């Protein structure tokens, strides 16, 4: 069983700010079969990055997925208000996939 | 490009089964791997396991295994989570989730595209 | 070893040909 680290806790930035997320994966994550997902609340969660850094049609392209491995990186350029949401990495590299305990990014101020 | 409805709010009492229904609606439903996700309140989402309806090849994490059951039904193009010896832990909502595709009918992806609305379980006494 | 989440990759890659 793979473990997903995320950090940090809690993002509070700005609108119009960078946010930077991170995911750290207790072994490598095979085949870097890795996702993102935010969830709003109430909502069902949504696909953001497959793959590590796949985009699926439809998701906005200021959402850009990097990494390899055990470390991983979601990243949003240009925070917009629709954003401040919750984000949860998954890894599906084995049989036993994992979700890792996810991100608050809140509206700082 | 696919839409999934799940069962209604159940309401359970501890040592006792629960079964939620996910029906799948547009594109094919035999060859595309779904998965069921829970998520307890205020807390994140657990991959509890997922079947692939042709052949009916399952797929179940470990701390589950022993009071869990996935079906699916191909006629109806719905599947179905058994979870039983419920105890008040086990309280959330739960989500059906299916695979994505590449570019309907296309390359599968592995990671969850498409996600039925949640049903939330309340085990209590 | 074998992960149940290539399965359906060659569930695809099998209609390609049928
Ligand atoms: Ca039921």
């Amino acid at each position: 069983e793979i473990v997903l680290t995320q950090s940090p806790g809690t993002q509070s930035l700005s609108p119009g700010e960078r946010a930077t997320l991170s995911c750290r994966a207790s072994q490598s994550v095979g085949n870097n079969k890795l996702a993102w997902y935010q969830q709003r609340p109430g909502q069902a969660p949504r696909l953001l990055i497959y793959g590590a850094s796949s985009r699926p049609s439809g998701v906005a392209d200021r959402f850009s997925g990097s990494g390899s491995g055990t470390d991983f990186t979601l990243t949003i350029s240009r925070l917009e208000p629709e954003d401040f949401a919750v984000y949860y990495c998954q890894q599906y590299g084995q049989s036993l996939s994992t979700f890792g305990q996810g991100t608050k990014v809140e509206v700082k101020l | 490009q696919v839409q999934l409805v799940q069962s209604g709010a159940e309401v359970k009492r501890p040592g006792s089964s629960v079964t939620v229904s996910c029906k799948a609606s547009g594109g094919s439903f035999s060859t595309y791997a779904l998965s069921w996700v829970r998520q307890a309140p205020g807390r994140g989402l657990e991959w509890m396991g997922g079947v692939i309806p042709l052949l009916t090849i399952t797929n179940y994490a470990p701390r589950f295994q022993g009071r869990i059951t996935i079906t699916a039904d191909r006629s109806t193009s719905t599947a179905y989570l058994e979870l039983n010896s419920l105890r008040p832990e086990d309280t959330a909502v739960y989500y059906c989730a299916r695979e994505g595709t590449t570019g309907w009918l296309g390359k599968p992806i592995g990671a969850f595209a498409h996600w039925g609305q949640g049903t939330l379980v309340t085990v209590s006494s | 070893d074998p992960n149940w989440f290539d399965i359906t990759a060659q569930l695809w890659e099998f209609s390609q040909e049928l």
